[PDB]
């Protein structure tokens, strides 16, 4: 998935 | 066909054949025996297993490349490649290659999976591979190789580019996909300091959310990077209007603020200066 | 070697072949029997004496020059040229011939005599021949072809450029004869509205006068002509310095005077508009 | 407003801001205390005192002058320079930095003088800061910096190019200004064996001075050094004349003299054989 | 007939 901030 | 009129700038000699029926091709899978001289020195000596047009992370000369892409199953054979077809003028440290040098490979061509192509595969076909393309851009993403995740990501926005044939249940699945796509095409240029296409990445995002929090954001950071004070602020100010609550947007929108209010008041006694200096020449009659 | 680059662009029967031994170069002054026929309307009839490498002043096809060059005393022919060497892209309305377009020439070459070429000269030719030449410019003035007095003006130039060879006495003329020809070469641009070539003149001139009245004059002109009022301003400034009772030097300062009054006042309240913007544009907070 | 569209080429983080108000600009004198890393290694550290837009002649990279003009006063920060603001092509062996090659700084500035912008001086302070600034190029000169003296001598024909405002005392004390300019880039130019640079100088310098011994005298200089024999010869000959007492006019009108002998005779006996022949290819019918 | 001087 698509995270970080 | 037979392009190859390169003027034998790439040739290879079939050392040993091997089965095969066809050819690896675009973006393929490839495991490779590599063995590459200059002059007859070995500098490189390695199996690597990389997907065609990958090579130029992988310090390989872009005629070696071409050269794999006419080979056989587990087939064998050297490649001599002619200046302008590795690593050039600009040569090649790490392994000291002088600009404008020749090579030397012997490569062995293990096994590999061909590349689909657009026409190949059917709609959702394209829906699937489009996703093991993206896990790959997201592994080599978090793993640092931003310019092999865009590699990846790219694949996606070509396949679903043209392609309409998707039933509306595809057609949204679809646009999701593209969507996520152009966003992190648009987060990899950041990293890779290239703002002028972080920003045309959030465009062709936005063209499909106008509302993203990602895409508007990730813009408003690529303006800043190179100064767009004012555009920025413009994005900035807008993640917040839509989400009140985001971290780094208040922040951001501060910081152009600043380099905004200071610039003016440069700006300003600029022309109070230019000003005075115009006067006093002026009174000289 | 004597051969054709321009791939027949302009052929020509010889009908007549006249007194062979002959051909004439290019500044030599020639009389030429015409007749140029459209598709075939005899459009142009006419006994010239013109000298090559004016045909462009009187209504002749770049070709049509080119291959007189070719020919011999008394000796008719007929010309063929191609579009392309006629009157191009462009016509001639005043034959009504449109752009594109073929040409029929036949022409007697009654009578002509080459022009020297800097080699065929010696040190005392030059400056006779030079003479000369100052002459027909300054008759070309009067009368009005500003155009075709820039060429004769500019073999003088040519002639004495390398040819270095004199002794003083020489040398003194020699020069005496450049600058001349600079300040006629500035002062035709002048009347052809050519004004960087005039101020690019002036210069060559005043490397050999760098206080001569007429240089500083049309230079000063030929910038105020395009509007640079402190070049122009420096120059008649400087002239009258030099030469006070010069008339033109001082109205045409004046004039400066007035056009950088404006200017700077201009400036001056755009500098003060910019300002109170700005200073609004701050008052946000 | 001018900003930072070249896409990341220099970015710098700013690690602990200075002061600021205003900062340095094209041409302006800094103290700073910097260190340069390829990769990561460190070729380079040093605090030095230069002036912006003569670091090419310190090792110092298009980029890292650039940054530093956008550096406020006690600024601290870290510039990343892209392969093409930093040694990019070329490479700079001295620190052992491949053609193609990022670097990354560590900039402090301690200090620095603002240069002043033309319009920001009257006549008076324009010829005080031109004369001060001939001072400067001349001990650039006789260190045998020649670059850094013309950017020197450069600097006083600019502020002097459009100044108006001036009155014949000011304006002749610009002219021998400009004059004194012209000559000395001329002598710059011979030293770094930019004769044809050096040629247009003497020119742009013979426009205002005429007779001028040295403008004469180096341009004579130049042309032989290209070998164009006759034109020197005119020079020099043209030096004795004026300044008979001349000691290498003398001297090197005889090498032009003794150059040009020899290319005649070397010449004649070419035209000789070239006629020989011409002649037994005619005894063939 | 050209210019005084």
């Amino acid at each position: 998935m698509e995270e970080v901030d | 066909g037979s392009h190859m009129e390169e003027d034998g700038g790439i040739i290879r000699r079939i050392q040993t054949r091997g089965e095969g029926y066809a050819k690896p091709n675009e973006g393929a899978i490839v495991e490779v025996a590599l063995e590459g001289y200059y002059k007859d020195k070995l500098f490189d000596q390695r199996e690597l297993r990389f997907e065609i047009g990958e090579g130029e992370n992988l310090d390989l000369p872009y005629g070696l490349e071409r050269a794999i892409q006419r080979m056989e199953k587990g087939e064998h054979s050297i490649v001599y490649l002619k200046p302008s077809y590795a690593f050039g003028s600009v040569g090649k440290e790490k392994f000291q290659i002088p600009p404008n040098a020749e090579l030397k490979y012997e490569l062995h061509l293990k096994s590999f999976e061909k590349a689909k192509e657009s026409w190949e595969m059917n709609s959702e076909e394209k829906l699937e591979q489009s996703t093991i393309v993206k896990e790959r851009g997201t592994v080599y993403f978090k793993e640092g190789k931003y310019k092999q995740a865009l590699l990846q990501y790219k694949k996606i926005v070509s396949w679903l580019e043209y392609e309409s044939s998707f039933s509306n249940e595809e057609a949204q699945k679809a646009q999701a996909l593209r969507l996520a796509s152009h966003l992190n095409l648009a987060m990899c240029h950041l990293k890779l300091q290239a703002f002028s296409a972080a920003i045309e990445s959030c465009n062709k995002a936005l063209e499909l959310d106008s509302n993203n929090e990602k895409g508007l954001f990730r813009r408003g950071e690529a303006h800043l990077a190179v100064n767009d004070f004012e555009l920025a602020r413009a994005d900035f100010q807008k993640v917040l209007q839509l989400y009140p609550n985001n971290k780094a947007a208040k922040t951001q929108l501060a910081v152009c603020q600043q380099r905004i209010r200071r610039q003016l008041a440069r700006e300003k006694k600029l022309y109070a200066n230019m000003f005075e200096r115009l006067a006093e020449e002026e009174n000289k009659a």
